[PDB]
């Protein structure tokens, strides 16, 4: 079996649900979403933004504690052909971490830049914001951590001890979302110019370089994936 | 559409936009629609807002559903930011023309280069048609007309799809060959030295070679036309030319001013002194995008925006004619649900409780007078 | 000698200098020349260019050919940085004393403190003489009469060369016995605690206290003698005193300025008002250092650069005294070599296709009006 049909899920559901997102986004981003103050706002985003929000925590929390909780105690009983196995299922791990950050970092990100320079910014929750911010940077964070801890309790590799470059790669991306608080502050004082290349924004630029760590991350799961079954073939 | 939000007394003190005119409410695609008025730039210009040293005469819209084919500040044509002067009153005049159907709210704003967007009042404009038949030709210098729509984006395209698909070839060249992990333990395990080797250094020389005689190639042929080609136009255009008001004939102070928390009142205590020779009656208070009439006074024809029109706003205790010379002390009262929808209440949040704005006086002939108050601004909670 | 390469838009617009004259166009060394005139401040200061709060009168010249004896601008000394207000016109005098033989090109210069060099006209003086008989000679308040060329030249040459030789007087000391490898493998192979001992460790006391004690001794020396000095003088001045020019009473209003491209011509179409009670006539076009004459109105007699004045290179198509009250529109062409020699013709090349001037208008008494014009200039290809 091996690879199995969970990477086409893994690529559909991010791919859908996206491009719901910026079909909602299309609708209501003019017309109920540029008046921060107007009644319909809060119909149409700021109940998106404590829906999302409220989701987020209860997918996260569900998704990380049934990883934690269904770890394989007895890694030392495992055989090769079960180790690819889960260093395929790990690797499709990783391709919706790719995914998700990608939607996360560069599509809303610069979608949020073309709000932002066209229209007179309302509010810290713009619905640029609230599907940049709140929605995707916080679903590419689970991700990635639900990838690590799958790696961390099925993967023995990744098993006794922490991966330095494993948690970088996770951790740093996750500081973008707590540095929307110098986002915020720098914008409404510090620099009142839409300057997409304000140091204001240099905090999601020193973390965004994080995700560098992916190239850490990939070599130590192909040693993963080369434990057992490296072979023969390869360097044969 | 993005006031409501900026402070209060930063709204009321940084630029005061009146005699605001348009010339249609609604209008086809590529029709003109002409935005007029004046704005006076306050004297107690905030210091937390950088001087307007460097000013840009700008369009509240989402979004270029307008295209702005001309703006005037005086009566020169402003492309440029350009520099205005604390105290000083201007005249401007911005021509759009009409790109996308639907209903627009169309503000007129001045971005300051240290301060941020200065929003003055919005207008729903109605645009009908179809986006497809917007066009906006120009002629250059050249001797050739061009539509700014879709000129250029064949080029734009063809070139970036070039370079996109010779890196995509460099990429797969490579990538026919298998590609992490055989390559990986064979770095690993010993010297390489076997999974680089020519022809790969010949492919990679013909890369380069390629890539810097096609970069030459194609930088000479988009010299040879095209031949004439001048740099980005920018820079601060100093000389705005203000309006010379005639001094005015009234004197106004502001004795004590207070609003109510929470209310949608705003009610201060004035001193006006008639000079000149003709009776004055209190007709207008504006203070940020917010038109306080007094109906037995004045009367709105401009069509200004409903939301920010109080017809019978503006109540004052004794609005009988003043004579000149006479000085007399009156209780006016600004009231209307825009002093709460427009969050002009929530200046008891700002660090900074003034207020200012404009006070319009009219005589029996109808000629009025403009005047400007400032003063502190009191809450009343009991 | 520094200009022709600085943006021409710039040249045109920062400060016009007019009314230029030189004393003399020979000297001899020691001979004093002075050199007048006046500048305008232009209004549309560039906005890259730091406003004129801090400037100072400087002299572009090939070093000191000449050395500055005097510069003023009203009619007190400015050796420090002064402070000029955008609009005002100031009237300068700069005196200079020849110091070197030879043919040079003298420039009287504003230099911004955040723009850079303002180079105005330069004209051509020879210095005849020898070097060896210039004198720089200054009177101090202790009383004693030095010559700045030589003065303290022997106490700075003593004190640079008695350290120096106390520094090689210590290197060579230690110097005397092998340097580098025998001593890197002593200190190497094992403790080295050999090649510095006694008496190394006095003489490098001795060196130290010594070198303690001549600070403190030639200081003391110097305060002694010399008990009179004050620190070096500094500060931008304030209160430059700009001339009270009468306001002209001609009005000028440029109807689009066109120049080919290529060309060495600029053409302006110009409606000229004639205020006051005299007919006025178009006699000088001054836009970067160029004047275009119109030669039947008016004649240089003031020694101008020939380079840098076009005396029939102004053409006016109709310029017939203008009546006062009377108004009329014509065309105006400035066409000169200079135009292509001094790069006025490299606007092209400019981010800002603006350009500034001064027009002169004469009567028939011979006084003159001074009208400053400035507009874009769009270049013409077919
Ligand atoms: C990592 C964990 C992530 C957790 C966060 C997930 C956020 C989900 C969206 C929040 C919506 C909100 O908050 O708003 C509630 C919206 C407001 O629209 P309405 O006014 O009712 O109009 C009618 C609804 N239309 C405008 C969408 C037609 O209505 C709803 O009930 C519909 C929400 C549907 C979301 C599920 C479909 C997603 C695409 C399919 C592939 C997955
Ligand atoms: C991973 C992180 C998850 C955290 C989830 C949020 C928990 C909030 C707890 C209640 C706080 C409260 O109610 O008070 C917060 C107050 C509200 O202030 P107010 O509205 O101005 O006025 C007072 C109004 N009261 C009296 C009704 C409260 O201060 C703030 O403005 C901060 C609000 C910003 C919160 C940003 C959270 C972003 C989470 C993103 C997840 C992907
Ligand atoms: C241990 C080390 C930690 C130090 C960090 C502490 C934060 C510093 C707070 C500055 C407050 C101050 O010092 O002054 C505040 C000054 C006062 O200026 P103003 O006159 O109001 O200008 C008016 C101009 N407005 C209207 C736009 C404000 O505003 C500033 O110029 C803010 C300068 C930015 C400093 C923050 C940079 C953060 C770096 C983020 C990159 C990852
Ligand atoms: C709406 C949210 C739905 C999320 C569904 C999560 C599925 C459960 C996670 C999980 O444990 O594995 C699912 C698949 C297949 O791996 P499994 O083999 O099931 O994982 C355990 C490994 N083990 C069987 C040897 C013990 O592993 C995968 O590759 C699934 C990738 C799913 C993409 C991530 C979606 C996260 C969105 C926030
Ligand atoms: C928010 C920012 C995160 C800060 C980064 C710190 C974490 C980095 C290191 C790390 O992830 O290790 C923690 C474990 C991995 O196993 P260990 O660290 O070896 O310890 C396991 C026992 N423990 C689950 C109680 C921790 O991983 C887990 O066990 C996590 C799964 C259990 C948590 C599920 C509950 C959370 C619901 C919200
Ligand atoms: C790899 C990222 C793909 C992003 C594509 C995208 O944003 O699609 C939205 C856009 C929306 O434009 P349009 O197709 O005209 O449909 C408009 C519907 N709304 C306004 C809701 C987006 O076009 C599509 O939906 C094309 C489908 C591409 C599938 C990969
Ligand atoms: C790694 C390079 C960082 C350079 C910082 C920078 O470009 O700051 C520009 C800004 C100059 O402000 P300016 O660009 O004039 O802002 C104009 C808009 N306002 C006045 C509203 C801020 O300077 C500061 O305020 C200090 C920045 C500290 C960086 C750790
Ligand atoms: C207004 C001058 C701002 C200068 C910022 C310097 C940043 C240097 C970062 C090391
Ligand atoms: C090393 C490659 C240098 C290429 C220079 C090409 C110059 C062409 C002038 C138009
Ligand atoms: C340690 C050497 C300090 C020298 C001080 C000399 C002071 C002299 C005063 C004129
Ligand atoms: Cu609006
Ligand atoms: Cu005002
Ligand atoms: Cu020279
Ligand atoms: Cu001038």
């Amino acid at each position: 079996l091996l690879d199995k049909k969970w990477l086409t899920f893994a690529l559909a559901i991010y791919t859908v649900f996206y491009l719901w997102v910026r079909w909602y986004e299309g609708v209501y981003g003019w017309s109920a979403g540029l008046d921060s103050f107007a009644p319909e706002f809060e119909t149409y985003w700021m109940n998106f933004l404590y829906t999302e929000i409220v989701l987020e925590i209860v997918t996260a929390s569900i998704l990380w504690g049934y990883l934690w909780k269904t770890r394989d105690r007895n890694l030392a009983a495992l055989t090769p052909r079960e180790e690819l196995r889960r260093n395929f299922t790990h690797l499709v791990w990783l391709v919706a971490y790719a995914w998700a950050i990608y939607w996360g970092a560069s599509y809303f990100t610069e979608q949020d830049g073309t709000w932002h320079q066209t229209i007179v910014r309302d509010t810290d929750f713009t619905p640029s914001h609230i599907i940049e911010f709140y929605l995707s940077y916080p679903i590419y964070i689970i991700t990635g951590f639900a990838a690590f801890i799958y790696a961390k309790t099925r993967l023995p590799f990744f098993a006794k001890g922490i991966s330095l470059p494993y948690l970088v790669l996770v951790v740093g991306p996750f500081m973008i979302l707590p540095n929307v608080g110098l986002n915020e502050w720098g914008h409404t004082f510090w620099f009142m110019e839409e300057l997409f290349v304000a140091p204001l924004h240099y905090g999601f630029v020193i973390f965004g370089w994080l995700a560098l760590a992916v190239m850490g991350t990939l070599t130590q799961t192909f040693y993963s994936f080369a434990q057992g079954g490296l072979g023969q073939s390869l360097c044969e | 559409h993005g006031e409501k939000s900026q402070a209060a007394f930063m709204r009321m003190r940084t630029i005061h936009w009146y005699d605001l005119s348009w010339s249609k409410e609604k209008v086809k695609i590529n029709e003109t629609v002409e935005i007029k008025g004046k704005f006076h730039v306050f004297e107690g210009w905030p210091e937390t807002v950088d001087e307007p040293d460097v000013a840009f005469l700008n369009v509240g819209m989402p979004g270029p559903v307008f295209i702005r084919k001309e703006s005037y500040i005086g009566g020169q044509l402003v492309p440029r930011s350009v520099r205005l002067e604390i105290g000083k009153t201007y005249d401007f005049r911005v021509v759009l023309k009409a790109r996308r159907p639907g209903d627009w709210h169309v503000h007129t704003m001045m971005n300051v280069q240290g301060g941020g967007p200065i929003i003055g009042p919005g207008k729903w404009i109605t645009v009908e048609g179809s986006m497809s038949e917007f066009r906006n030709p120009v002629t250059t210098l050249t001797g050739q007309t061009v539509d700014l729509e879709n000129y250029n984006e064949g080029n734009t395209y063809f070139w970036h799809a070039f370079w996109f698909a010779i890196g995509v070839a460099w990429i797969g060249y490579w990538s026919r060959r298998p590609i992490f992990i055989p390559r990986l333990l064979m770095v690993d395990a010993g010297r390489a030295d076997e999974l680089v080797s020519a022809t790969d250094r010949k492919v990679a020389m013909g890369f380069l070679a390629a890539t810097i005689l096609i970069v030459v190639m194609a930088m000479s042929s988009a010299n040879s036309k095209y031949p004439i080609t001048i740099p980005l136009q920018a820079g601060t255009m100093r000389g705005m030319k203000p309006l010379e008001l005639p001094a005015p004939t009234v004197s106004v102070k502001v004795e004590d001013a207070t609003y109510r928390v929470p209310g949608r009142a705003m009610r201060m205590k004035l001193t006006i002194t008639n000079h000149g020779n003709s009776p004055i009656r209190l007709g207008e208070f504006y203070t940020a995008s917010v038109r306080f009439l007094d109906s037995d006074v004045y009367k709105d024809t401009t069509g200004y925006p409903e939301d920010l029109l109080a017809e019978d706003g503006l109540s004052v205790s004794d609005n009988s004619p003043l004579a000149p010379g006479e000085t007399r002390t009156v209780d006016v009262t600004a009231s209307d649900a825009a002093w709460e929808v427009y969050r002009l209440s929530d200046i008891i949040y700002d660090p900074d409780s003034r207020f200012a704005g404009l006070l319009f006086f009219f005589d029996a002939t109808g000629n009025r007078q403009v005047v400007q108050i400032d003063a502190p601004l009191i809450p009343s909670f009991m």
